[PDB]
């Protein structure tokens, strides 16, 4: 004897009157492979047993039921549990087994690799390009709501912090000031194009910076 | 190469000028590419192959292994490795220490649970232990060899335009290197901290970070293991057994 | 009836899972224990690996006992299952794994776990370290050691040819899976506490000397 | 007794929409399956039509074994009934679109739905393009080419005059439903998921194109 | 045989109880049109 | 099904009165250029009846029959 048949026949019992009609306790693994061997070893639940197991995957199907045989699976599954039944508890056992056994079950950890740095690849690509595919990229992101305490502009009308501020800064050559802000602005655009493997065009960059001409004529 | 940048104010004439040398872009571009950085790790690999070959050693290392009876092969191949990591990480001494000894493990009884090779001295020369089933277990055990981890459109643009080294075999190579890698840092430590050092650290890697950033990070170059970044599946779900309602002032392993 | 044939591949896959023999990372689901319980079942020579596993379903019942006849069939059994080594360590990594796997309650998402209930000392890391140490000094060294590294351009370019289609990152992910599958093994097997702490506070480690 | 003539147009017009023959988009209400179910039942030669829509209710149920006369004979039916090619993939659709259209509940508004479940290799659009254009490359070339645009004033005007009647806005509807539904159809049948997606943002292209 | 009586019965009584006198669960399109099926052959 | 120089010769003057239309001043199309009808579904797009490739040499015209006469 390799089966103890009654212990698993209460099993699928339980098991199937809990899918069946309870649609709404808990159950096991073990019940559940408990249940298919008991449809499995007794003969005359054979056709619960394969329409059961049709739910594995998507590619597997049942030759059309003649009457004879509908009444054989419904007294049958009533022998499982006096209460009358139909073929719809039948359908709705069926899609309550097809979500159980696509359940997953307990895995072993695994190392997952991440990727260190976002490498690019070896065909440079073009700024529009590249924008296309960081916006896609930018649209999976969750966004933050930020609210402002008012809808007024900030602003300060201290004179003295205003003065204060100006004689501080008094001695700061707008020429050095300017360089040093454009010069970084610029370094830190190239070393973006750079990592990003992108086409930097000398002339949009330049062509940013022609509003001063643009006040000094008009 | 070099590029030129002019600021001009609107209160005078006046024109700062810098100089930008694009041999650094360069250089950040190159490094930014994932050709580079594979082909970097590929020809380490490959001269680790190529090492190894010139040793004679050309039979799978699985096979190299499995051989109870040849322990010259073990031990030889063992302080090949050791020796081409310590190359790699002081490019300018191509002998390993001139002299030590090799102990072959094939027993659970003394066998250690997550070090394979490890170092002792006993008080006259270093010695090096070898679990060989466990690395046996390492090189036997079946490689996920069909599964893709994650360019289709260079394909489909193309589409519309002799040693025999399985992948198998390759991947044994690099097992073999990163163990040897784990076992040289905890050498390194041993050698340049003292045992007490060491068998610290054997219990707590945490202070690799502390006793090889002070020398390593700056001088050699990068190490097999940090090409990519390597966490436990639902780490922080296993993890939740040990807890602590914690208060880091020293956090020097983030 | 049944179809042997995707059962056994059913139960070969979960098998090769549930013993630590491969990093093969498939999301395994109820089904496929269905079939490997029900394959093991009705195969002849897989009715003692069927028996074994199925007392697991009681935590109170453990596992029968067999003659060295019945356990060396039994591990043929096993290899011929996996056509690949295989002893008993293997099959108590299966009992426990299909024990825990049974016990596990049906659930919507892939539960992660760790090797654990193999192999009475209840140790750590330190004891180990010290008493391994002490039989390692006891054993007798082997061989007594007292270096070419070229650089042939052409021999490079050749290996790195043949290594050139292999995906890097899958090498990787399989050296780092099987490094991690011997240590938790070797841990469990051992008795001893496996630190997960340590072992990511490694890749952490890893990760900070690269930045600097 | 029923009336044969009604359940006949009925029917016609229900799987000429579910066979996508036809663009004719009129409300279909739950009375016209009813009519086509019932009038495929009681027509004796379209016995084998009404038996593989009707083991459309069960999704386990799939469809009965018929010998290459009997589906041949079948086809026949079909194109009888349709008076118009038809083949194999036309009683696929069919099936697809009747089972799903059972086995959806009874609803105040009509559902909307794309053609699916039609024709194992489950791909996406880049893996055909590339599988087709090495199958395509295989192909031989057929005709090598190594251009009259003629404005006849008086050809134009008769030519406008047999047009004229023509309600563009209909004709632009059935041409672009057709192009619709052959993509459709050619995604389904070729198990490629159709990212409506692209088809909408051409549309789009097109709309963004007249403003400039 | 086509037709499959008593399952088709068996829907046609629960759609027609469920119509009659629950005016207030709910059913699909197949089963109005096994319902329609059961009356004609009946 | 026989006859395909008459396909070819269809879409190829559609293309070129497309061509025209674009740019009314080229009433020739592309000098040279060859198609090939595809009548399988085998090595069939999936919504993109008619396509363009470079075989090296020259430029190649992929015509999908079934899908234009399912179409039409």
């Amino acid at each position: 004897e390799l089966i103890n048949m009654r212990r698993y026949r209460n099993a699928a019992r339980k098991l199937i009157h809990h899918y069946s009609l309870n649609s709404t306790t808990e159950y096991k693994i073990s019940d559940v492979v408990m249940t298919m061997i008991f449809l499995l070893r007794s003969e005359k639940y054979h056709s619960l047993f394969k329409l059961l197991e049709t739910t594995f995957d998507d590619y597997t199907c049942r030759p059309q039921m003649t009457q004879v045989q509908t009444d054989t699976l419904l007294d049958a599954v009533r022998s499982l549990l006096s209460t009358t039944i139909d073929l719809t508890t039948v359908d709705i056992m069926r899609s309550s087994f097809a979500r159980c056994f696509n359940s997953p079950i307990m895995r072993y950890a695994k190392i997952v690799l991440l990727q260190n740095v976002a490498l690019q690849r070896d065909k440079r690509t073009t700024l529009e390009e590249l924008l296309i595919e960081r916006g896609e990229k930018i649209q999976m992101l969750q966004p933050q709501q930020y609210i402002n305490s008012g809808t007024e502009i900030p602003f300060c009308d201290d004179a003295e912090f205003l003065n204060r501020l100006l004689k501080h800064i008094d001695p700061y050559p707008l020429s050095r000031m300017y360089y040093n802000a454009a010069n970084t602005m610029f370094y830190t655009t190239m070393e973006n194009y750079a990592v990003s493997n992108c086409k930097f065009n000398i002339e949009d960059y330049n062509n940013i910076f022609k509003v001063m001409e643009n006040i000094r004529k008009h | 190469n070099k590029v030129r940048t002019v600021t001009e104010i609107v209160n005078s004439d006046e024109k700062i000028q810098k100089t930008y040398e694009l041999a650094e872009f360069d250089l950040k571009n190159l490094s930014s590419l994932e050709s580079y950085e594979t082909l970097k790790i590929k020809l380490a690999l490959s001269k680790y192959m190529a090492m190894l070959s010139t040793l004679e050693m050309t039979q799978p290392l699985l096979e190299i292994f499995r051989n109870k009876a040849d322990t010259r092969q073990i031990a030889a191949v063992v302080f090949s490795t050791l020796a081409f990591i310590h190359n790699r990480f002081h490019p300018l001494v191509t002998n390993f220490t001139n002299k030590m000894e090799f102990v072959v493990t094939e027993t659970n009884d003394t066998s250690i649970p997550g070090e394979p090779i490890l170092f002792t001295e006993n008080e006259g020369v270093l010695l090096c232990s070898v679990d060989r089933p466990s690395i046996v277990k390492m090189l036997s055990r079946e490689f996920d060899t069909e599964a893709l981890v994650n360019n289709c459109n260079v394909r489909i643009a193309k589409t519309f335009g002799d040693f025999s080294i399985t992948e198998v075999e390759a991947t044994q190579y690099l097992t073999l290197l990163l163990t040897v890698e784990h076992a040289y840092l905890h050498y390194y430590i041993f050698k340049n901290y003292g045992v007490f050092e060491y068998c610290k650290s054997l219990t707590d890697h945490s202070l690799f970070t502390n006793k090889l950033r002070s020398t390593m990070s700056t001088k050699t170059s990068n190490l097999l293991l940090s090409k990519f970044k390597f966490t436990i599946e639902d780490f922080d779900k296993i993890n939740s057994n040990s807890v602590t309602s914690g208060f880091n002032i020293y956090n020097f392993n983030k």
